[PDB]
Protein backbone atom coordinates (compact mmCIF):
# COMPACT_ATOMS: atom_id res chain seq x y z
CA UNK A 1 0.00 0.00 0.00
CA UNK A 2 0.81 3.76 -0.45
CA UNK A 3 4.14 5.57 -1.48
CA UNK A 4 3.24 5.05 -5.90
CA UNK A 5 5.64 5.60 -8.17
CA UNK A 6 5.42 9.22 -10.67
CA UNK A 7 3.54 8.43 -13.39
CA UNK A 8 1.06 6.32 -10.93
CA UNK A 9 -1.50 8.08 -8.68
CA UNK A 10 -3.45 5.65 -6.07
CA UNK A 11 -7.26 4.85 -5.69
CA UNK A 12 -8.30 2.48 -3.28
CA UNK A 13 -5.18 0.75 -2.69
CA UNK A 14 -4.19 -0.03 -6.28
CA UNK A 15 -1.27 2.15 -7.47
CA UNK A 16 -2.84 3.30 -11.05
CA UNK A 17 -0.97 4.01 -13.72
CA UNK A 18 -1.30 7.95 -15.16
CA UNK A 19 -2.73 8.72 -18.98
CA UNK A 20 -0.26 9.79 -21.11
CA UNK A 21 -0.59 13.41 -22.40
CA UNK A 22 -3.16 13.44 -25.27
CA UNK A 23 -5.04 10.41 -23.53
CA UNK A 24 -8.36 10.83 -21.16
CA UNK A 25 -9.08 8.41 -18.41
CA UNK A 26 -12.04 6.22 -18.61
CA UNK A 27 -11.85 3.26 -15.71
CA UNK A 28 -9.23 3.05 -12.90
CA UNK A 29 -6.92 0.24 -13.03
CA UNK A 30 -7.91 -3.01 -10.67
CA UNK A 31 -6.09 -5.78 -9.63
CA UNK A 32 -6.00 -7.07 -12.99
CA UNK A 33 -5.88 -4.57 -15.64
CA UNK A 34 -4.44 -1.35 -16.35
CA UNK A 35 -5.84 1.81 -16.05
CA UNK A 36 -8.69 2.31 -19.19
CA UNK A 37 -7.36 5.71 -21.39
CA UNK A 38 -8.92 6.74 -24.80
CA UNK A 39 -7.34 9.48 -26.66
CA UNK A 40 -8.63 13.20 -27.43
CA UNK A 41 -10.23 14.63 -30.67
CA UNK A 42 -8.63 16.94 -32.42
CA UNK A 43 -10.12 19.87 -31.20
CA UNK A 44 -9.70 18.62 -27.77
CA UNK A 45 -5.96 18.28 -25.83
CA UNK A 46 -4.57 16.84 -22.56
CA UNK A 47 -1.43 18.65 -21.30
CA UNK A 48 0.31 15.79 -19.15
CA UNK A 49 -0.04 12.55 -17.55
CA UNK A 50 -3.59 12.53 -16.01
CA UNK A 51 -6.30 10.92 -14.12
CA UNK A 52 -8.65 13.98 -15.99
CA UNK A 53 -11.92 12.37 -17.56
CA UNK A 54 -12.21 15.74 -19.75
CA UNK A 55 -9.68 16.78 -22.71
CA UNK A 56 -9.28 20.57 -22.48
CA UNK A 57 -10.58 22.41 -26.11
CA UNK A 58 -7.91 24.27 -28.17
CA UNK A 59 -7.09 27.75 -27.59
CA UNK A 60 -8.29 29.70 -30.94
CA UNK A 61 -6.41 32.35 -32.22
CA UNK A 62 -9.28 35.30 -33.15
CA UNK A 63 -7.94 37.41 -36.12
CA UNK A 64 -10.51 39.98 -34.93
CA UNK A 65 -8.66 40.40 -31.53
CA UNK A 66 -4.79 40.28 -33.97
CA UNK A 67 -3.97 36.65 -32.85
CA UNK A 68 -2.50 34.40 -35.64
CA UNK A 69 -1.75 30.95 -34.81
CA UNK A 70 2.20 29.71 -34.33
CA UNK A 71 2.08 26.24 -33.17
CA UNK A 72 -0.55 24.25 -34.24
CA UNK A 73 -2.47 22.24 -31.38
CA UNK A 74 -1.94 18.76 -30.83
CA UNK A 75 -3.80 15.92 -29.22
CA UNK A 76 -0.99 16.69 -26.23
CA UNK A 77 -0.04 20.27 -26.69
CA UNK A 78 -2.82 23.28 -26.75
CA UNK A 79 -2.86 25.76 -29.68
CA UNK A 80 0.09 28.10 -29.33
CA UNK A 81 -0.93 31.51 -30.64
CA UNK A 82 0.88 35.06 -31.44
CA UNK A 83 0.20 38.69 -31.90
CA UNK A 84 -0.11 40.19 -35.12
CA UNK A 85 3.25 41.75 -36.16
CA UNK A 86 3.35 45.61 -35.22
CA UNK A 87 1.64 43.93 -31.75
CA UNK A 88 3.14 41.71 -29.27
CA UNK A 89 1.12 39.59 -27.24
CA UNK A 90 -0.42 40.82 -23.81
CA UNK A 91 0.60 37.84 -21.71
CA UNK A 92 2.85 34.49 -21.79
CA UNK A 93 -0.48 32.85 -22.16
CA UNK A 94 -1.05 34.30 -26.05
CA UNK A 95 -4.54 35.42 -25.38
CA UNK A 96 -4.99 39.47 -26.37
CA UNK A 97 -2.82 41.74 -28.34
CA UNK A 98 -1.53 44.74 -27.32
CA UNK A 99 0.64 47.49 -29.26
CA UNK A 100 3.25 47.50 -26.53
CA UNK A 101 3.96 46.52 -23.29
CA UNK A 102 4.42 49.29 -20.26
CA UNK A 103 6.91 49.39 -17.94
CA UNK A 104 4.87 48.58 -14.52
CA UNK A 105 5.92 50.94 -11.40
CA UNK A 106 9.47 49.74 -10.58
CA UNK A 107 10.43 50.15 -14.07
CA UNK A 108 11.77 52.45 -16.71
CA UNK A 109 11.93 51.95 -20.32
CA UNK A 110 14.74 51.33 -23.02
CA UNK A 111 11.77 51.82 -25.95
CA UNK A 112 9.16 49.63 -29.05
CA UNK A 113 10.23 49.62 -32.34
CA UNK A 114 9.06 45.79 -34.26
CA UNK A 115 8.81 43.25 -34.68
CA UNK A 116 11.02 43.98 -31.41
CA UNK A 117 7.29 44.70 -30.04
CA UNK A 118 7.76 45.12 -26.56
CA UNK A 119 8.94 47.58 -24.51
CA UNK A 120 12.57 46.65 -23.39
CA UNK A 121 11.95 47.46 -18.87
CA UNK A 122 14.48 48.50 -16.71
CA UNK A 123 14.42 47.96 -13.11
CA UNK A 124 14.82 51.11 -10.92
CA UNK A 125 18.52 51.82 -10.28
CA UNK A 126 19.04 53.36 -7.20
CA UNK A 127 17.89 56.88 -6.12
CA UNK A 128 15.71 56.56 -8.82
CA UNK A 129 12.04 55.54 -8.58
CA UNK A 130 8.91 55.15 -11.13
CA UNK A 131 5.24 55.37 -10.04
CA UNK A 132 2.89 54.56 -13.42
CA UNK A 133 2.50 52.00 -15.69
CA UNK A 134 4.03 53.86 -18.84
CA UNK A 135 4.85 52.68 -22.40
CA UNK A 136 7.40 55.59 -22.86
CA UNK A 137 8.76 57.37 -19.54
CA UNK A 138 12.13 56.50 -17.55
CA UNK A 139 13.07 55.61 -14.03
CA UNK A 140 13.18 59.30 -12.14
CA UNK A 141 15.68 60.51 -9.14
CA UNK A 142 14.01 61.29 -5.86
CA UNK A 143 13.16 64.91 -4.92
CA UNK A 144 15.99 66.42 -2.80
CA UNK A 145 13.62 67.35 0.79
CA UNK A 146 16.94 69.20 1.86
CA UNK A 147 15.19 72.41 -0.22
CA UNK A 148 13.83 73.92 3.01
CA UNK A 149 12.73 70.65 3.72
CA UNK A 150 13.63 67.12 6.12
CA UNK A 151 13.14 63.69 4.76
CA UNK A 152 10.14 61.65 6.76
CA UNK A 153 10.21 58.21 5.31
CA UNK A 154 12.12 57.34 2.10
CA UNK A 155 11.04 56.00 -1.85
CA UNK A 156 12.95 53.61 -3.67
CA UNK A 157 11.94 51.65 -7.21
CA UNK A 158 8.46 51.84 -6.69
CA UNK A 159 7.59 54.83 -3.64
CA UNK A 160 7.06 58.38 -4.48
CA UNK A 161 10.49 60.53 -3.77
CA UNK A 162 11.03 60.06 -0.05
CA UNK A 163 7.24 62.01 1.14
CA UNK A 164 8.58 64.27 3.53
CA UNK A 165 8.69 66.77 6.40
CA UNK A 166 9.99 68.89 7.86
CA UNK A 167 13.02 69.04 10.75
CA UNK A 168 15.40 71.38 9.40
CA UNK B 1 -15.86 48.10 -26.09
CA UNK B 2 -17.22 51.51 -25.02
CA UNK B 3 -13.77 53.26 -25.46
CA UNK B 4 -14.59 56.04 -28.21
CA UNK B 5 -11.25 58.14 -30.19
CA UNK B 6 -12.28 60.49 -32.80
CA UNK B 7 -9.57 62.00 -35.07
CA UNK B 8 -10.02 65.08 -36.93
CA UNK B 9 -8.43 67.59 -38.93
CA UNK B 10 -6.07 65.40 -41.18
CA UNK B 11 -5.83 65.69 -45.36
CA UNK B 12 -3.60 66.90 -48.13
CA UNK B 13 -0.60 69.78 -47.85
CA UNK B 14 1.94 70.70 -49.71
CA UNK B 15 5.89 70.43 -48.13
CA UNK B 16 6.46 72.49 -45.40
CA UNK B 17 2.69 72.42 -44.38
CA UNK B 18 1.10 72.28 -41.44
CA UNK B 19 -1.89 70.21 -39.87
CA UNK B 20 -3.47 69.71 -36.42
CA UNK B 21 -4.70 66.15 -35.50
CA UNK B 22 -6.90 66.40 -33.04
CA UNK B 23 -8.23 62.83 -31.08
CA UNK B 24 -11.29 63.41 -29.34
CA UNK B 25 -12.00 60.63 -26.71
CA UNK B 26 -15.01 59.57 -24.83
CA UNK B 27 -15.65 56.66 -22.44
CA UNK B 28 -13.16 56.88 -20.20
CA UNK B 29 -11.04 59.09 -17.57
CA UNK B 30 -8.55 60.37 -20.78
CA UNK B 31 -6.91 62.31 -17.57
CA UNK B 32 -5.27 59.33 -15.93
CA UNK B 33 -4.19 58.01 -19.01
CA UNK B 34 -0.88 57.65 -20.50
CA UNK B 35 -1.61 58.34 -24.70
CA UNK B 36 0.08 57.93 -28.28
CA UNK B 37 0.30 58.61 -31.90
CA UNK B 38 0.91 56.39 -34.27
CA UNK B 39 1.54 56.45 -38.25
CA UNK B 40 0.22 53.48 -40.70
CA UNK B 41 1.41 53.13 -44.65
CA UNK B 42 1.53 50.73 -47.08
CA UNK B 43 5.11 49.49 -47.02
CA UNK B 44 6.25 51.96 -44.45
CA UNK B 45 3.93 49.56 -42.62
CA UNK B 46 3.14 51.27 -38.57
CA UNK B 47 5.56 53.48 -36.61
CA UNK B 48 5.12 55.02 -33.21
CA UNK B 49 5.25 58.63 -33.65
CA UNK B 50 4.74 60.31 -30.59
CA UNK B 51 3.90 59.45 -26.72
CA UNK B 52 2.31 62.18 -23.93
CA UNK B 53 1.81 60.96 -20.16
CA UNK B 54 -1.65 62.06 -18.52
CA UNK B 55 -0.40 65.47 -17.38
CA UNK B 56 1.27 66.74 -19.95
CA UNK B 57 4.82 67.37 -18.87
CA UNK B 58 6.31 64.01 -20.04
CA UNK B 59 6.22 63.62 -23.93
CA UNK B 60 8.06 61.52 -26.31
CA UNK B 61 8.83 61.60 -30.01
CA UNK B 62 10.41 59.46 -32.56
CA UNK B 63 13.55 60.68 -34.05
CA UNK B 64 12.20 61.56 -37.61
CA UNK B 65 9.59 64.02 -36.31
CA UNK B 66 11.60 65.32 -33.71
CA UNK B 67 11.29 69.49 -33.56
CA UNK B 68 8.65 69.44 -36.50
CA UNK B 69 5.87 67.45 -34.57
CA UNK B 70 4.11 68.12 -31.36
CA UNK B 71 2.22 66.15 -28.74
CA UNK B 72 -0.10 67.86 -26.53
CA UNK B 73 -3.68 67.46 -24.79
CA UNK B 74 -6.60 69.71 -22.76
CA UNK B 75 -7.74 66.87 -20.38
CA UNK B 76 -10.81 69.28 -19.50
CA UNK B 77 -11.89 69.26 -22.79
CA UNK B 78 -10.71 65.25 -23.23
CA UNK B 79 -9.08 65.87 -26.86
CA UNK B 80 -5.60 64.53 -27.96
CA UNK B 81 -3.56 66.56 -30.46
CA UNK B 82 -0.47 66.47 -33.13
CA UNK B 83 1.02 69.81 -34.11
CA UNK B 84 2.89 68.63 -37.46
CA UNK B 85 4.58 71.36 -38.86
CA UNK B 86 7.50 71.41 -41.24
CA UNK B 87 5.85 68.70 -43.44
CA UNK B 88 7.49 66.23 -45.53
CA UNK B 89 6.75 63.46 -48.04
CA UNK B 90 7.61 60.83 -45.31
CA UNK B 91 5.14 61.82 -43.13
CA UNK B 92 2.20 61.09 -45.52
CA UNK B 93 0.39 58.14 -43.72
CA UNK B 94 -2.78 57.08 -41.85
CA UNK B 95 -2.46 58.93 -38.09
CA UNK B 96 -4.26 57.02 -35.38
CA UNK B 97 -4.45 57.79 -31.85
CA UNK B 98 -3.99 55.05 -28.80
CA UNK B 99 -4.92 54.21 -24.78
CA UNK B 100 -2.45 52.85 -22.39
CA UNK B 101 -3.37 48.86 -22.80
CA UNK B 102 -2.75 49.53 -26.29
CA UNK B 103 -5.86 46.74 -27.00
CA UNK B 104 -7.75 46.80 -30.13
CA UNK B 105 -10.80 48.74 -28.09
CA UNK B 106 -8.07 51.39 -27.55
CA UNK B 107 -7.86 52.47 -30.94
CA UNK B 108 -9.02 55.65 -32.62
CA UNK B 109 -10.85 55.38 -36.16
CA UNK B 110 -7.57 57.09 -37.94
CA UNK B 111 -7.40 59.92 -40.09
CA UNK B 112 -4.79 59.81 -43.41
CA UNK B 113 -2.61 62.60 -44.12
CA UNK B 114 -0.61 62.95 -47.58
CA UNK B 115 1.59 65.58 -49.35
CA UNK B 116 2.86 65.42 -52.94
CA UNK B 117 3.11 68.41 -54.92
Amino acid sequence: PTACREKQYLINSQCCSLCQPGQKLVSDCTEFTETECLPCGESEFLDTWNRETHCHQHKYCDPNLGLRVQQKGTSETDTICTCEEGWHCTSEACESCVLHRSCSPGFGVKQIATGVSDTICEPCPVGFFSDVSSAFEKCHPWTSCETKDLVVQQAGTDKTDVVCGPQD
Amino acid sequence: TEVQLLESGGGLVQPGGSLRLSCAASGFTFRDYEMWWVRQAPGKGLERVSAINPQGTRTYYADSVMGRFTISRDNSKNTLYLQMNSLRAEDTAVYYCAKLPFTFDDWGQGTLVTVSS
